């Protein structure tokens, strides 16, 4: 997998490869690994996909409760301390690692999370198996003050980087932007570099090809 | 203090239950309206202060993004009833399913939240009744009154609280099943007018409507999947609108 | 592993208007095979689920969401839909996240009110592989995969549908130890399902 | 006629301010028969009238050792005396496992104040109905104790408690320029105790079947005379 | 006043229509009843006194101790059901010691008021307890000096410059007002333990029938590097010597 | 890591590197390990980096909880509070935290917290992998009393040193000073202390 | 029964939160607050009437957190009950969200707290009116108001206790006058004095520095004054030469 | 990790006559090589004519000396003071020991 | 003393059941009549207002599995909570047995719970009574009723609630031994039409009998407009 999230000058952008992989098969080459806390609030997860599944619906939706009691826009910081707070409860052992992303009323603001619990905060960040190849083209091309244009740029090439210098990562780019004063927008295959070419025959079988032994009809 | 304080008489009544809806009865009226295209559910705001911020509190609650209540009876334990509602909407059913609880049965968990309150040892019935109107893929729209028993049963309209003979009068009268939003809406109004003493403005009404799916309330754009809350209140401004050209 | 003592394979195939689920008839214990007939594909109302690994925890689950829906339908008044009957297994596999089940179960149907065919995968613990070409699962996934992404084309017709999904899961099975001894298909539609048993290698 | 409205459980002040079943607890006390303690510098004594129910029955204990170096005297409710000397021959346990220490009997008094204390203050029980004299000999010499229902203990140098004990406590207010200094001399002591329960005597006499007598001191350690044992003294 | 409740006094933590308590009215009483006692804040101290009701010359005088201490630098003493009192003092051994475990340094006095304030109203809000039979005068000295406190069987408690409770207490704060309004730049400790000593023996006047004897504790920077300690030796009989001049 | 704190005369200075590794990987060469849990109480992070910051996490929070209602709790009382976390949780954390505050009685206090939670109140600490390679720097070159000026240059001295043969540590250079004036921080980059 | 305990009357009512009610009266004093453009500032009567007390320890407002004070109108230990338990809320807030509690959150909160003893057989109400102030981060200057019934909401400006309809009249007509619903000055202590001043004349009495305690809450923090700065407010607002 | 058990070294004996027993201990107690102690008596008169010596882990030990004469204390306040028997005291020894089965006072008990 | 719910009366009498049972007798009407071939229910329902949504709801029948339904007089919410029980009763059964659960033995479940109240706890009964229609191949078709005594008697005809002693007179009077489930209807409708205090909008209606396609059984909610169609047929149009 490949994560990554970049800070602009209005907002933040998230990022992520679209490949899951039982061992060394690819089970969905087309998964989504762009997950919404809240409608401001996106991260992007690495390490147990049950895990980082689960864990983003339980904040998710913890997250809202608390945003109805409180009458109040959800904020980074409030999913952040949650979820740190779960995962170092269970001591490591829910193998979820975050980017979180996001904007509300203070501001925008970009984290990482790992499964024991530890947090960390910057204007770029990579996680996953495809993380080194991704902080590489950060570490070559990050600037300060970047726009919503060139963070998408930005983050977009260091998906690619782990798309193909990462075995654990590939396929397609899904990107969401988090700006200040507007709508998130999640861009699922901003980029989709990797089509199978046509087959060279169909192998679609004459009609009764396969032997069978007995049939009936099932009532639903 | 762990034996029941709601408990039958001779006459087989369950008193506790009885002075409950006596409080409810004893409320600002509140009243639904179902069209065939949404719900409208309304209530008065009376101030108990003039210095006091009437918008700082909300007698008509978002439940999930297509379900609203409004209520008649003890504010508070109206209150406590729409934090328990969340929560139950998303323990019992949204973390389960990935999806939001349809109307009839989350009326029927918050009836069973206060069904337990007439009969757990230790505990008065609470003294609300709810409106809620809500609407679902299988069902469309539905309005459901709750009461401190924790029976519900399903309304076209009604009303509850002070002026509610009337006001079900009224409704009686005005309704019929080709109602459009708009048509639920304009009636709620003129039926709120009646019960309504002192100001009549948009300051003074709680109007809230279940109707279409608001795609510019959802927050975020890209899962076209995704499908807007339909659950919306009248801003101030709105309900004057209306008020004026009425 | 436990996911291994029993054998068994799983596959679940999109086509137009259809969808169709196949699995093996083998449970043996290692190397000795013992039963010929243990299906590993259920249905709740229209929706199917098929699951592979430890025989044990298949059937559990088998009535476990049998319990489920049925609650399901009794209280909502209408049957489970196959997308929220995916929510459904994920959920209920999670919350034994550090005791699972050793299984690999796959849901495949019909919505009744969109008429899209919908499949789905999931691991041990409820991870969904949203994936709507084919979904695979069981000791010869490999295999499985190897044949899926090689036999399988988009809307195909039932007919159609039915031999590629056949020639995938005979043609994996015979290169797995533990899955084979026999075969059933369901090929499902909205007004029809057939389910027929294919003829296959016994040893 | 009043006080039938505020004296229903422990936990009902009167108008005045009284707890009325703690009050109705000490008369549970006068129901119990006499028993005295008193003290020199050097010993404690307690001396007991024990009842029989008729001439076919045994005479009720009235004194139990709480540890070699402390025991005590009951009137009233026996069941209410066996709890609360079992406590104390935990308490004083405990200070000799834990501390290698022997309890000192002041803080003997306030564990057994404390314990009363709290059924005195919550609905569900009651107080203790009974009297306890509590003698005992520590680092810092010999001590007499009294216990009452409320919890409050007192550090005394005699009295008496039960059933016609005015008597008793009266001699020992009139004799104690005499008793406290009977030192060294542990039978002259147990003879003052003896004339003192004597006093509360009503056409009844001092036998070798209802006279108990108890003694710790210096050297001395907590002893309990019954039967033939006392006849000496009588 | 209504003095007694009729209705609204038989139990604890139920108001009476004009908002009272009256069983803690009534633990009050019982608080009247008891022996006289003080504080007196001085100069870098505090300093407190008891009467104590000699009922018999069965007494073993110096014993019965009425005084206590908790941690090592507060004094406590209370008038009403002395066990009670020490029931509550228990209770602030435990706050105090699980204080200095978290935090290190001693429970400072405005602290330790509060635990046994907190406690102490505890006990007016059901009726599976009574209130406390005691009005306790305790204090010390901390980081911020010295600083003596009452609180009342409601819970109330305040700062005091010099605390009276008890039979006597009527004119014992009158003795107490005099030392204040004669004292404007400070009283030092050993003056205030005299000044103590004379204010019980004036209070004593109201149980004359009975024989007494004086009890007087300090804790002052000076004087016990602010720690608790029993005035005792020579600087007692000293104050017993000047109280009975007066 | 490479963290310290040192008293002067008119308080205390915390100073850390800013590398957090995973493996021979820097995970953040950035990271701030200087951390507040009251105005003029800080802390300096090394160990398990989920164990520091969920550490000085609970004890911001009973210091809050401290404050509205005992007043402002001294610096030694925040050294007692990390302690019985760190030595009641000892079979289950890896942290070596070191407390540092000011206040006007004492000006500057420094308590270091080692692994299994004994507490040492110090003129000066340092800790983390880091500090091994600077003792005998330390040691010679640490005076009482030093301005803020000459504590400055001491860190900084000191940190650039434990970077230079640490490979755990690294990055920039950190530091907060707690006087009466205030708090104030500052960095140091490498280009700067790497000449030194 | 329901003369005793929270359960309902036949009229539907709650006798003991009504005889809660009552009790916030008991001791005789009036809080009111104001808010300014940019700070909220709560004043209430002091009486110490007994010469023994040290006035210094007495109180009824409370910094509950940074940034929230607390003015309580009822029985000083129901109150510190109160103080204590908002305190241990807003502190458990921040540590589990990550932000500090809004002022109308902590009101809320406490006004469930209450509802639930007017639910519940065997807890008693507090008899007591805790009105909430400080400056919110994203409300502004705020004050919320809870009482025994469990009942809560946010004032433009609010008084309570035994005179409080003269108070609150003499506000409102302030209001009507002013077309806005603060007071116009960015001077806390501006803000301050016209607290004081229109507690003077709602009351018909003067005060001295002893008379009132005051709190105040910024932006940056809610902080109380010393009898010293209260005296400067005073002072500020005299007549006479 | 932690081993809960030591060895104290020293030996024991015990021989009864017609009209007598004789229960004899060494008095040095040691560690590895070491000597903590040229005399620490580990033979103890426990009352009513009893002596008992527990020898192993003198920890162990210790404890269960303690706890036997515990046991007497309470046997006493339990009876008016009878005497407990030897047969008696060692069905109770039995039982103090057996309660530790999974987790046993590491010593030989001879009374 | 009689709100105390689990003491005996000095007659060895419980007050709070007795009481239970008189708010019951104030409840919508409901009936039960089981022919040879099938089962029929039948519940007038109390509220009714013009505004009322009559469809969509059913609010005294309810399906506890594809083999079992009740009728319900009492609190409707006490109800619901006894329903829930009884519906996961009847799925364990199924995922214990394999098998579907035996009328009787969810009938004794209920009653248990119901008995329970009245023995044990403090807390008030239910103020429920219950007619349980079902089918199972050990007994064939069945009714039953359970009230908060938590006694529980099998029926071949029966009512609950308001004007029993009327309705049980006329069931008395025209009932066959061995009806057809289409006259057991009409009997049912005439029944509830001499005790009326009668609309469709005021009526739900349900049936269990065997499919005819074939040799199953099946449970029937009668929506709104059926239970018109079946007013007119049988003459009470
Ligand atoms: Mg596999
Ligand atoms: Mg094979
Ligand atoms: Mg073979
Ligand atoms: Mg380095
Ligand atoms: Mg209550
Ligand atoms: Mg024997």
């Amino acid at each position: 997998t490949t994560i990554v999230g970049v800070k602009f000058n209005n907002g933040v952008v998230i990022a992520a490869d679209t490949r899951s992989t039982q061992g060394p098969i690819v089970a969905d080459k087309n998964c989504a690994k762009l997950h919404r806390i809240s409608p401001k609030i996106w991260c992007a997860g690495a390490g147990t996909a049950a895990d980082t599944e689960a864990v983003t619906q339980l904040i998710g939706s913890n997250i809202e409760l608390h945003s109805l009691y409180t009458s109040r826009e959800p904020r980074v910081v409030s999913a952040l301390q949650m979820l740190k707070q779960h995962l170092f409860k269970y001591q490591g052992h829910i193998g979820a690692y975050l980017i979180v992303a996001g904007v509300d009323p203070t501001g925008s603001h970009l984290f990482s999370i790992h499964a024991h619990g530890s947090t960390d905060v910057g204007y770029y960040l990579s996680l996953g198996s495809g993380s080194l190849a991704a902080m590489a083209v950060l570490e070559s091309h990050w600037k300060q003050d970047l726009t919503k244009e060139e963070a998408i740029k930005l983050a977009s090439d260091a998906i690619q980087a782990g798309i193909w210098n990462d075995l654990g990562s590939g396929s397609n780019v899904d990107v969401c932007v988090m700006e200040i004063g507007k709508d998130a927008e999640y861009l699922r295959n901003y980029l989709t570099p990797n089509v199978r070419e046509e087959k060279q025959k169909s192998y679609k079988f004459p009609r009764g090809t396969t032997a069978v032994l007995k049939e009936s009809i099932v009532n639903i | 203090y762990s034996f029941s304080l709601t408990t039958f008489s001779p006459s087989g009544k369950l008193g506790q239950i009885d002075y409950a809806l006596t409080a409810v009865k004893q409320g600002v009226t509140s009243l639904g309206i179902k069209a065939t295209n949404g719900v409208v559910i309304a209530t008065e705001k009376k101030s108990s202060s003039p210095l006091a911020m009437s918008e700082t509190l909300s007698k008509v609650s978002l439940l999930t993004p297509d379900i609203g209540a409004v209520y008649s009876g003890m504010g508070p334990d109206y209150r406590v009833l729409v934090d328990k509602s969340r929560k139950v909407a998303h323990t019992s059913y949204k973390r389960i399913y990935g999806e939001y609880p349809p109307t009839k049965l989350l009326v029927s968990e918050v009836a069973k939240i206060m069904q337990e309150a007439t009969q757990s040892g230790g505990v008065r019935p609470f003294g609300v009744s709810l409106l809620i109107a809500g609407h679902d893929e299988f069902n469309g729209f539905s309005l459901y009154q709750v009461d401190p028993s924790g029976s519900y049963f399903p309304w076209k309209a009604t009303a509850i609280g002070k002026g509610s003979v009337a006001a079900k009068t009224f409704l009686e009268k005005r309704w019929n099943d080709e109602l459009e939003l708009e048509d639920a809406i304009h009636i709620a109004l003129l039926t709120l007018k009646e019960s309504v003493e002192g100001e009549f403005n948009g300051d003074t009404i709680e109007l809230a409507i279940i109707g279409d799916e608001n795609p510019d309330l959802l927050g975020y754009t890209g899962i076209p999947t995704d499908k807007g809350p339909r659950f919306r209140k009248l801003t101030s401004q709105e309900i004057n609108d209306r008020l004026e050209a009425l | 592993d436990p996911s291994s003592i029993n054998g068994g394979i799983v596959v679940a195939m999109t086509g137009k208007d259809c969808v169709a689920i196949a699995c093996d008839l083998r449970l043996g214990s290692q190397s000795l095979g013992v039963s010929n007939k243990f299906e590993k594909i259920f249905h709740y109302g229209h929706v199917f689920l098929g699951i592979t690994g430890l025989a044990t925890d298949v059937t559990t689950l088998n009535e476990m969401f049998r319990y489920k829906t049925n609650l399901y339908k009794l209280k909502e008044e209408r049957a489970i839909e196959p997308e929220t009957f995916t929510q459904l297994v994920s959920s209920s596999l999670y919350e034994r996240r550090f005791g699972p089940y050793f299984v690999g179960p796959v849901v495949a149907g019909i919505n009744s009110k969109s008429g899209k065919p919908f499949i789905a995968g999931f691991d041990l613990i409820g991870c969904i592989d949203e994936a709507k070409d084919f979904i695979v699962s069981g000791t010869a996934s490999d295999q499985l995969f190897g044949m899926c992404e090689s036999l399988y084309e988009p809307n195909l017709e039932p007919e159609d549908l039915f031999e590629t999904i056949s020639q995938a899961l005979l043609n994996a099975a015979d290169r797995d130890a533990l899955s084979g001894w026999g075969a059933v298909v369901y090929i499902i539609k909205k007004d029809e399902v057939v389910k027929r048993y294919l003829k296959m290698r016994q040893d | 006629m009043f006080r039938n409205n505020y004296d229903g459980d422990t936990v009902t002040f009167s108008p005045t301010g009284r707890l009325f079943q703690v009050e109705y607890a000490l008369e549970a006390i006068k129901q119990g028969s006499v028993t005295v303690g008193l003290r020199s510098n050097t010993h404690a004594v307690l001396v007991a009238l024990k009842r029989n129910a008729d001439e076919l029955s045994s005479y009720q204990k009235k004194i139990i050792k709480c540890d070699e170096h402390m025991g005590l005297s009951l009137a009233g409710l026996a069941p209410d005396a066996r709890v609360l000397s079992n406590y104390l021959r935990q308490q004083c346990n405990y200070s000799s496992l834990v501390f290698n220490r022997k309890l000192a009997v002041e803080r003997a008094g306030h564990l057994l104040c404390d314990k009363a204390q709290k059924n005195t203050q919550s609905y569900g029980g009651r107080p203790y109905g009974v009297g306890l004299l509590i003698i005992g000999y520590d680092k810092s010499g010999a001590h007499l104790l009294e216990f009452q229902p409320s919890g409050n203990v007192t550090e005394l140098y005699g009295t008496a408690i039960g059933a016609r004990s005015q008597g008793a406590k009266t001699y020992l207010e009139r004799t104690l320029d005499t008793f406290i200094k009977i030192d060294g001399n542990p039978d002259e002591l147990i003879k003052a105790g003896v004339e003192a329960i004597s006093q509360s005597l009503r056409d009844e006499s001092l036998t070798v079947d209802n006279l108990s007598i108890a003694i710790v001191g210096k050297d001395t350690p907590f002893t309990i005379y019954d039967g033939e044992a006392v006849a000496k003294y009588i | 006043m209504t003095s007694i409740g009729t209705g609204y006094d038989l139990s604890n933590s139920v108001f009476s229509p004009d908002g009272r308590n009256f069983q803690v009215e009534y633990a009050v009483k019982a608080v009247e009843n008891g022996t006289t006692s003080i504080g007196i804040k001085c100069n870098d101290g505090v300093v407190f006194a008891v009467e104590k009701l000699i009922t018999s010359k069965l007494l073993v005088p110096q014993k019965n101790v009425k005084i206590q201490v908790v941690d090592r630098h507060i004094g406590c003493v209370y008038s009403g059901l002395i066990p009670d009192g020490r029931h509550l003092v228990n209770r602030g051994r435990e706050e105090a010691a699980s204080f200095k475990k978290l935090y290190k340094t001693p429970i400072p006095i405005p602290a330790f008021a509060d635990r046994l304030g907190q406690y102490v109203q505890a006990h007016t809000l059901y009726n599976s307890v009574r209130p406390f039979g005691v009005s306790t005068i305790f204090g010390g000295v901390d980081k911020n000096g010295a600083h003596l406190y009452m609180l009342e069987p409601s819970g109330s408690y305040w700062g005091y410059k010099g605390a009276a409770t008890g039979k006597g207490r009527q004119s014992a704060k009158a003795e107490l007002e005099k030392l204040v309004d004669h004292h404007p730049e400070g009283l030092s400790a050993r003056e205030a333990v005299k000044q103590a000593a004379k204010i019980i023996y004036l209070a004593h006047e109201d149980n004359k029938e009975k024989d007494f004897e004086l009890e007087i504790s300090w804790c002052s920077l000076s004087e016990t590097n602010g720690l608790h300690k029993f005035v005792k030796g020579d600087l007692l009989q000293e104050a017993i010597d000047f109280a009975q001049k007066e | 890591t490479s963290i310290m704190a040192v008293t002067f005369k008119d308080g205390v200075i915390l100073g850390a590197d800013s590398r957090t590794t995973t493996g021979a990987y820097i995970a953040n060469r950035v990271t701030d390990k200087l951390t507040r849990v009251h105005d003029k109480i800080w802390c300096c992070r090394s160990g398990s980096a989920a164990d520091t910051q969920a550490i000085a996490d609970i004890v911001q929070y009973h210091l809050e909880l401290y404050t509205s209602q005992y007043g402002t709790p001294s610096t030694e009382t925040a050294a007692s509070v990390f302690k019985e976390l760190c030595y009641e949780n000892k079979d289950n954390l890896t942290a070596g935290i070191i407390v540092a505050g000011y206040d006007d009685k004492n000006k500057g206090e420094v308590y270091t917290i080692p692994l299994g939670g004994s507490v040492h109140k110090l003129p000066y600490a340092i800790a983390g992998s880091g500090s091994t390679f600077i003792y005998g720097y330390c040691d010679k070159n640490f005076r009482e009393n030093m301005s803020k000026e000459e504590t400055v240059d001491f860190i900084k001295h000191s940190l650039s040193q434990a970077i230079k043969w640490d490979g755990s540590s690294g990055g920039v250079i950190r530091m907060v000073v707690l006087t009466a004036a205030g708090v104030e921080r500052l960095i140091f980059y490498p280009d700067e202390y790497e000449q030194l | 029964y329901d003369r005793h305990i929270t359960i309902f009357s036949p009229e539907g009512r709650l006798y003991q939160v009504e005889y809660a009610f009552k009790a916030t009266n008991q001791t005789n004093i009036n809080s009111l607050a104001v808010r300014g453009k940019d700070c909220t500032v709560v004043i209430s009567q002091k009486k110490v009437p007994d010469k023994l007390l040290d006035p210094t320890t007495v109180s009824y407002i409370f910094c509950i957190s940074r940034t929230i004070g607390m003015v309580v109108n009822g029985p000083i230990p129901d109150a510190r009950n109160a103080a204590l338990r908002a305190k241990a809320e807003a502190a458990e807030f921040r540590y589990k969200y990550g932000y500090d509690m809004p002022c109308d959150v902590l009101a809320k909160r406490m006004a469930n707290l209450s509802q639930i003893y007017t639910q519940r057989a065997y807890m008693r109400p507090l008899g007591v009116i805790l009105t909430f102030v400080s400056v919110d981060e994203e409300l502004g200057p705020s004050i919320y108001k809870t009482d025994p019934a469990g009942y809560y909401v946010g004032y433009k400006a609010t008084a309570t206790g035994p005179k409080q309809q003269e108070i609150t009249t003499n506000l409102e007509n302030h209001f009507k006058k002013s077309k806005i619903d603060h007071i116009n000055e960015e001077s806390w202590e501006k803000v301050v004095e016209f607290a004081i001043t229109h507690m003077i004349d709602a009351l018909g009495t003067e005060f001295s520095k002893n008379d009132l305690e005051v709190g105040v809450a910024t932006k940056d923090k809610f902080f109380t004054l010393s009898a010293e700065n209260i005296e400067e407010r005073l002072v500020a607002i005299a007549e006479q030469d | 990790q932690f081993n809960p058990y030591g060895d104290n070294g020293g030996t024991i004996l015990g021989i009864a006559g017609e009209d007598f027993a004789v229960l004899a201990g060494d008095t040095r107690n040691i560690t590895d090589y070491s000597i903590n102690s040229r005399y620490e008596p580990k033979v103890f008169d426990c009352g009513d004519n009893i002596v008992m010596s527990a020898n192993g882990f003198a920890a162990d030990g210790d404890a269960l000396v303690k706890r036997f004469k515990n046991s007497v204390k309470w046997y006493h306040f339990d009876h008016n003071d009878k005497k407990l028997s030897i047969n008696s005291a060692a069905r109770n020894i039995q039982h103090l020991l057996y309660g530790k089965r999974f987790f046993p006072y590491y010593v030989h008990t001879i009374i | 003393y009689d709100s105390r719910t689990t003491i005996f009366s000095p007659e060895g009498r419980l007050y709070q059941v007795e009481y239970a049972l008189e708010s019951i007798s104030h409840a919508g009407t409901a009936i039960g009549i089981m022919a040879s071939d099938g089962i029929v229910l039948a519940a007038e329902r109390k509220v009714t207002s013009t505004l009322l949504e009559q469809d969509t709801s059913t609010e005294k029948l309810y399906k506890l599995n594809d083999k079992i339904a009740v009728a319900v007089a009492g609190l409707t919410a006490d109800a619901e909570i006894l329903i829930n029980t009884a519906r996961i009763h009847a799925q364990n059964y199924l995922k214990t047995y394999n098998e579907d659960i035996p009328v009787e033995i969810l009938v004794r479940r209920l009653s248990d719970i119901k008995q329970g109240y009245t023995q044990h706890g403090g807390l008030r009964p239910f103020g429920v009574s219950f007619i349980y229609a079902g089918y199972d191949d050990r007994y064939g078709y069945q009714l039953y009723t359970s009230n908060p005594s938590g006694n529980y008697t099998g029926w071949k005809a029966i009512s609950v609630g308001a004007n029993t002693s009327a309705a049980q007179t006329l069931l008395q009077m025209d009932y066959k031994d061995d009806m057809k489930v289409d006259d057991a209807i009409e009997l049912a409708l005439k029944t509830l039409s001499k005790t009326t205090d009668l609309t469709y909008d005021r009526l739900e209606f349900a049936t269990i009998r065997k499919g005819a396609n074939d040799g199953e059984v099946y449970q029937k909610i009668f929506k709104p407009q059926e239970i018109k169609d079946i007013l007119v047929k049988t003459g009470i149009t």
